[PDB]
RNA sequence: UUGGGCUCUGUGGGUGCUUGGCCGCUGGCCAGACCUACUUCAAAGCCACCGGGGGUACCUACCGGUUG
């Protein structure tokens, strides 16, 4: 501990201690007045240590190094299962005069179709950054005498919109060239479909299935070649009151019917028959179904998850890879059962990516909760009581799975950012 | 000029510029704070709240560029001669100029900072250090450091004395060197070189409450503490990010407040003028950090009109008190707590002016013929989107007119954490206000 | 109620004068 | 007590040192004759029980540990002083394990907020609180029990809390720095947790060094993957090993490649890593060739994946075979 | 608007017009320090707040005396 540099000016310097009043009390005897600079600075050291005693820091490990690192303290993802970086964004300025019938997202661009039982469709672009009207209205199209029940985007590229309500006929609007088709005949089934109410379009945009107004012991429905708009097939299962809901698989070759009393039937096109039947466990009557996922059983369409919502109000979610025994478990077991809403669930929907599951009931104020896959639990920190949802009626994920759109029965759709 | 209105004062201001404050202890009961308006300097009380004790008159003709306050006098250097402005240094006492400092005629440099000790004052300009004998207020010498490079000769960071070293100054180069010069003979006696020389410049430096140890803050990032006669490094710390250099540092001399027990000393506060945050380290075992204070002011941004920063830190004499003056016209004095442990201090004093210009300006009508009166309260609607009731009488009794528990709202959210920011949470800016105290019953 | 910081006071703490560094 | 007034003068240390016996009547009597205004601010939770004499339960103490950090702070300080003075004992450390585990469990169980920078900053403050004790217990070399307890708390810290990869690897690094052989297999379980909840695919160096130092690697790894899913750990291992240009890791590489532990994707990308290592290398290549012919002549699905990976990289196994055999 | 309310407590400001903390101050200090000197002449009187009627042995006071 040798001192590196030295000075000669301190040995040259001397100071008068007894003359100095401040320095007077630093002597050792009553004889030290003229004191050299080196001894003077030494007495300064003694005075300073008497003023303040020396500290212990004045007397490597990995996390100690991380700890002293301050770059360790600086201020869409895949998302963790109990909370969400969720952010309510700007609201759609245009309202609906009637209850909201449906929402639909365009698969390429952030384009949103809102649809109301006031016989009215709106198209908007998602733009929080718009001025002076964020999320601008593209279009407001009204269809006479025809309250819209449900509409679908047709095309994986998303080019057409079909829409169908309480009338016996439906329409296809080609956006390019803007043409309308009024389909009104399913080739010998014109006593057989007194509505056009429920329908689903394949993910490949190829097949349209329409449910039938003939319940009588079992649901039936017709598969349609979409580009030709023709009857191509029919599926019919034996139940009690006909079709509850239904959905294609991830391929667009086979599909699933859930009918009331909770009976789910898989049906492939290449065989043109029902793959099989099983029971949603203990559900006394279903009302909603949905199908989603990836990396599932490819022979059953490669989708991972099936969502069943029953008229009691319980939500049964299953894995189709566990549905296998091409043989079928007649009594499958619940991957996850959901008792977090009282009344019958109104609408449920899968995320495109296969992570999130939104579900809600409409009789209660704002019955909507959110599920992470494959942990299959709720997100316990959204939505609040004072999250302004409304008596929910329609729920759509965005194409890129960043945006949530919801709509109550009052005509007020609202939007959320799903940040992971 | 004009024929009716004479200039009286510029208000709405406690510390908006970049110049740090200077702080002296009076007795064992008060602390004087001294801050520059930009055309004057005020001195506040600490114990007696944060009211204004001294206002500096007369006005300097130019923007002040340096200051320090001794036992009685206020030494203020003003003037960047590089663009027109005449420069000088003045000596005030109790708000009034008693003396003026004789500048060297060959000073074409703005004068950076000021230090006083012994019988000498030293003043660092840009790369040049001038000395006056304080006992006579007379020019003594001028220190000229030398480097091989036009860059490296720059005197960034600053200079300090050690408490126990006779007549020795410690300066930081634009290179990572610290130079010790004896001011009595005016001779460069020693220099110390930065370890791991990837770090570029000494951005700051400060003596510790222990003897003969200097802490050096590097623009390349390291905070080091070293013996200054042994040239013996005590500790390295990787705290400065590359483009986010630290601004300055201070140690806790209050005697306790580390080791998580309350039973330990040696805490460092540091801060960066890139942020609005400050940082707290327990220096004993590994020099660990313990606590981040997040957004103690508004951090500076060029995308936004908001103005702010952190111009300084200081631990005062031996107490839980720490001052931070920012650039957001902003002082908030913080306080260490005893009965629990706490990572951070909580606020205990505040004064604020805006972080943006004033949009609208209005007076209050008289308490109809009384004292609250014509000339007491002036409402100011600032482009920082806020409303302030300024007191012409006693500037401390001005206040904000809050919009609620807005800061706590931000803290529950993340406006203070890391979306919009706090001005975007407060209501938009102010077109035009009108007042009427014809019912305003207090 | 516990956990509470008291009325803030000025503490007495002696300091070193650097004016003797001449 | 009756001579040195210890109940009055050393309330905190006495209170902590009988605190882990919270269901015995001796502790009840101590609670009976303490002075209330002398109980520490951290310790003022027993006030309902000192109004009503009854042994308080663990749920109460730990709930105070959750929404009162400083209780944990004080009990951490006592028990680390105990192990630093080498007077640790199993009842103490078992109590302290339960305390830290449920404590930090509850701490995350609130600290998850949903707001982004809020969860980051809360994890920051949490780390600042748990820092010293967890480091001292991760590398507390004399006390294996507190090593196991530190393993426990940092393991739950990993698996529950969505921590950042650098902090996770720093935990890995101090554990690597600090384990022993009695603590060996549990520390392996911790690294399975750590790398399994890691997001990046590689390990940082000295971890791989000490895992070479691990004696029974693939046997222990099969034993743990019997219940623990060690795949990300094995993948980070083989990435670090092909990154290292040392040639003493090759028996380890061969054994882990035959171990049937990594995924087919992990196996093919590791094989392409090994052949790009053979392409970048400038004997050494002879060892690489012997290893690569062993892997290409592997029997089962590991060899099948290796051969199909050769098929998808479209480079000639015969070329490198004859180049190393000639 | 990715939880919120009542209720209580704690801190700071201001509830009046912005000139220092201390001292043995035309000066000094804040780390203080020095500590016990020097000496020509006691004082002018007055005022001075007790609840009412009533008694006065003893005490106090006033006045007027008396021995020494």
């Amino acid at each position: 501990d040798a001192p590196a540099w030295e000075d000669s000016d301190d040995e040259r310097l001397t100071i008068s201690l007894a003359g100095a009043t401040r320095l007077r009390k630093l002597r050792i005897s009553e004889s030290e007045d003229l004191v050299s600079g080196i001894e003077y600075a030494r007495r300064l050291r003694q005075q300073y240590l008497r003023l303040y005693p020396q500290p212990d820091w004045a007397k490597p490990l990995p996390l100690d190094s991380f700890l002293r690192d301050a770059n360790s303290f600086k201020v869409r993802r895949k998302l963790r299962p109990e909370t969400i970086d969720i952010q309510r964004t700007r609201d759609i300025p245009d309202t609906h005069k009637a209850a909201i019938s449906s929402l639909a997202f365009h698969p390429r661009y952030p384009i949103l179709l809102s649809s109301s039982t006031s016989s009215i469709m709106y198209l908007h672009k998602l733009d929080a950054s718009a001025y002076p009207t964020p999320n601008p209205l593209l279009t407001s199209v009204h269809v006479k005498r025809t309250d819209l029940r449900r509409a679908a985007f047709v095309g994986p590229d998303g080019g057409e919109i079909i829409f169908a309500g309480r009338r016996r006929y439906f329409h296809c609007w080609n956006l390019s060239s803007g043409l309308v088709k009024k389909v009104s005949k399913i080739q010998g089934h014109q006593k057989e479909q007194r509505t056009m109410e429920r329908f689903r379009v394949s993910p490949c945009g190829r097949y349209m299935a329409l449910v039938a107004s003939d319940k009588k012991g079992g649901g039936m429905l017709n598969i349609i070649n979409v580009g030709t708009m023709q009857w191509i097939a029919q599926a019919r299962i034996d139940g009690r009151h006909g079709v509850a809901d239904f959905a294609w698989w991830s391929d667009g070759n086979g599909l699933t019917i859930a009918g009331r009393d909770g009976q789910v039937t898989e049906w492939s096109m290449i065989t043109r028959r029902t793959v099989g039947i099983w029971r949603d466990e203990g559900s006394i009557g279903g009302t909603v179904m949905a199908l989603g996922g990836r990396n599932g059983p490819a022979e059953l369409g490669g989708d991972r998850w099936v969502a069943i919502g029953s008229n009691s109000g319980i939500l049964n979610v299953y894995d189709r890879n566990d549905l296998i025994e091409i043989r079928i478990k007649k009594y499958p077991t619940p991957t996850r059962v959901f008792e977090q809403l009282t009344t019958s669930i109104s609408v449920v929907a899968f995320s495109p990516d296969g992570q999130l599951l939104a579900f809600g009931s409409q009789h209660k104020k704002d019955a909507l909760r959110l599920v992470h896959l494959p942990s299959c639990t709720v997100y316990r920190n959204w939505p609040t009581e004072q999250t302004p949802l409304g008596r929910v009626t329609a729920i759509a994920f965005s194409s890129k799975s960043d945006v949530l759109a919801v709509g109550n029965d009052v005509g007020r759709v609202r939007l959320w950012e799903i940040r992971g | 000029g004009s024929a009716i209105f004479a200039p009286y004062r510029t208000i709405g201001l406690i510390s908006p510029t970049g110049v740090p404050f200077t702080s002296i202890p009076l007795g064992k009961t008060t602390f004087q704070i001294t801050t520059s308006v930009g055309r004057a300097l005020q001195t506040y009380d600490l114990k007696r709240g944060l009211n204004l004790v001294f206002v500096t008159r007369p006005q300097t003709p130019s923007d002040i560029t340096a200051t320090h306050a001794w036992k009685e006098r206020v030494y203020a250097a003003f003037g960047d001669p590089r663009n027109g402005e005449p420069q000088g240094l003045w000596v005030f006492q109790r708000g009034k100029k008693v003396a003026e400092l004789p500048l060297p005629s060959d000073l074409d440099q703005p004068i950076k900072q000021i230090l006083i000790f012994g019988g000498w004052i030293v003043a660092c300009a840009l790369t040049r250090i001038e000395v006056w004998k304080a006992a006579t207020l007379e020019h003594y010498t001028t220190i000229f450091p030398a480097a091989s490079k036009k860059g490296d000769n720059e005197l960034t960071g600053g200079a300090i004395n050690m408490p126990t070293f006779l007549n020795k100054i410690f300066v930081g180069r634009k290179d990572g060197w610290v130079e010790i010069w004896n001011v009595s003979t005016g001779k460069l006696i020693y220099t110390l070189l930065p370890p791991s020389p990837d770090c570029g410049a000494v951005t700051c430096l400060q003596p510790t409450p222990a003897l003969s140890l200097l802490a050096i803050a590097y623009s390349g990032g390291p905070l080091v503490i070293q013996n200054v006669l042994t040239d013996k490094t005590v500790l390295l710390l990787e705290a400065g990010t590359d483009d986010a250099p630290v601004t300055s540092i201070s140690f806790r001399t209050d005697g306790l407040g580390a080791g998580q027990d309350g039973r330990k000393d040696g805490v460092m506060a540091t801060a960066t003028s890139v942020s609005g945050d400050v940082t707290f380290w327990d220096l004993n075992k590994g020099g660990r950090i313990m606590g981040v204070l997040r957004s103690a002011h508004n951090p500076p941004s060029r995308h936004n009109i908001v103005r702010g920063g952190i111009s300084k830190i200081e631990f005062l004499a031996g107490q839980p008190v720490i001052v931070t003056s920012g650039l957001d016209n902003s002082l908030k004095t913080w306080i260490f707590d005893e009965s629990p442990f706490s990572p951070v201090p909580r606020i205990l004093h505040q004064r604020s002016g805006h972080a943006a210009p004033v949009r609208c300006l209005h007076f209050l009508p008289s308490d109809f013929d009384g004292a609250e009166g014509g000339n007491k309260w002036l409402l100011s609607g600032g482009k920082d989107r806020s409303l302030w009731g300024w007191s012409l009488r006693r500037d401390g009794q001005s206040a904000e007119l809050s919009q609620g528990a807005i800061r706590k709202k931000a803290r529950k959210m993340g406006l203070l954490a890391g979306t919009t920011t706090l001005e975007d949470l407060k209501a938009p800016e102010i077109t035009c206000i009108a007042s009427s105290l014809n019912r305003d019953g207090g | 109620p516990v956990g509470m910081p008291a009325k803030w006071d000025v503490k007495e703490a002696r300091k070193y004068n650097i004016e003797a560094d001449g | 007590i009756r001579r040195f007034r210890i109940h009055e003068f050393n309330t905190g240390t006495l209170l902590a040192t009988f605190l882990p016996y919270h269901t015995i009547p001796a502790f009840v009597t101590l609670l009976s004759i303490l002075p209330v205004q002398r109980i520490p601010i951290e310790y003022r939770f027993l006030d309902p029980y000192i109004k009503s004499l009854t042994p308080p339960p663990r749920a109460a103490i730990v709930q105070q540990a959750t929404n009162r950090p400083d209780l944990l702070s004080a009990i951490s300080r006592y028990t680390l002083d105990s192990c630093r003075a080498k007077q640790e004992y199993p009842g103490l450390i078992s109590f302290w394990g339960g305390i830290m585990a449920e404590a930090v469990n509850g701490m995350i169980d609130k600290m998850r907020s949903g707001r982004r920078a809020i969860q980051l900053e809360n994890d920051h403050l949490l780390l600042q609180q748990i820092g010293p004790v967890l480091s001292e217990a991760m590398v507390m070399k004399d006390v294996p029990g507190i090593q196991i307890a530190s393993y426990m708390v940092v393991a739950i810290l990993a698996a529950k809390g969505s921590l950042n990869d650098n902090i996770l690897t720093a935990f890995m690094e101090q554990l690597v720095h600090g384990w022993t052989v009695d603590t060996l297999r549990p520390g392996l379980v911790c690294l399975t947790m750590l790398a399994q909840h890691r997001s990046a695919k590689q390990l940082s160096g000295r971890v791989a060094k000490a895992v070479i130092k691990v004696p029974d690697l693939v046997s222990s790894l099969r034993d743990i993957s019997k219940e623990h899913q060690v795949d990300k750990l094995a993948n980070g291992l083989v990435l670090a090993f092909v990154d290292r240009g040392d040639i003493r890791t090759l028996p380890v590489i061969n054994s882990l490649l035959l171990s049937e532990l990594l995924q087919e994707k992990q196996a093919k990308v590791a094989y392409k890593a090994l052949l790009l290592a053979a392409h970048k290398i400038d004997n050494i290549r002879k060892q690489v060739g012997s290893a690569l012919v062993r892997l290409s002549q592997a029997e089962g699905d590991v060899g099948d994946a290796i051969r199909t990976a050769i098929q998808e990289v479209d480079f000639n196994i015969e070329e490198l075979e004859l180049k190393l055999g000639a």
